[PDB]
């Protein structure tokens, strides 16, 4: 029947969404390690060469 | 009627509608995964 | 006495309906069961046939299976449409006269 055509193409069109969404999230997640670990490997460092300038100098008034 | 024939395609469907969703909820989790290894 | 009279009524109904009901389920092979699919189940008697399937016609086209077996001066039947056309399907019916 004309009955199952539309319900054929009913059914695929959310096939479709359930993949492509579930992507598109993992892109989104993504891009949040991504982010977070090249701003934290930035800022450990940072403090450490902080806590080495300061240190020497602190060498260097002893 | 017809009826018995548009009473299987609806399950076949059904079920290709299922097999979407494990392997979209698998993509979030393969994600998931190394989000925490990148981290890590 | 009311478990009695309760009782009368069981047998009666339950003898008058098993003819309709096995008639349109002979027919509707499971329809009610999915929201795939509804199903409407109506009786009409051939009287009615011509002008229930006219008002039935008007609005689903031919996305609606019309579909009868007989139960003695009429024909169970099924109007089957497809999930979101449930609402003009019940409206068909009522229009003729028949109703789910």
């Amino acid at each position: 029947s004309k009955l199952e055509a539309i319900l054929s193409q009913e059914v695929e069109a959310e096939i479709q969404a359930l993949l492509q969404e579930a992507e598109a999230k993992a892109e989104a997640v993504k891009r949040e390690a991504e982010e977070k670990a090249k701003a934290l490997l930035q800022a450990r460092e940072r403090a450490l060469e902080a806590q080495y300038r300061a240190a020497l100098r602190r060498a260097e008034s002893a | 009627g017809l009826i018995k024939s548009l009473a299987e395609k609806e399950k076949q469907l059904l079920e290709r509608l299922e097999a979407a969703k494990k392997e979209a909820e698998e993509r979030v989790k393969r994600a998931e995964a190394e989000a925490k290894a990148l981290l890590e | 006495t009311r478990q009695k009279q309760e009782l009368e009524e069981e047998l009666a109904l339950a003898q008058a309906y098993l003819e309709p009901l096995e008639r349109l389920a002979a027919l509707a092979h499971g329809l009610d069961k999915s929201p795939f699919l509804r199903v409407i189940p109506f009786l009409l008697t051939e009287k009615e046939l011509p002008l229930v399937e006219e008002a039935l016609r008007k609005a689903l086209e031919d996305r609606y299976l019309l579909a009868h077996e007989a139960y003695a001066g009429g024909v169970a039947a099924l109007v089957v449409v497809h999930r979101k056309e449930v609402d003009q399907a019940k409206a068909a019916l009522s229009r003729a006269g028949v109703a789910e």
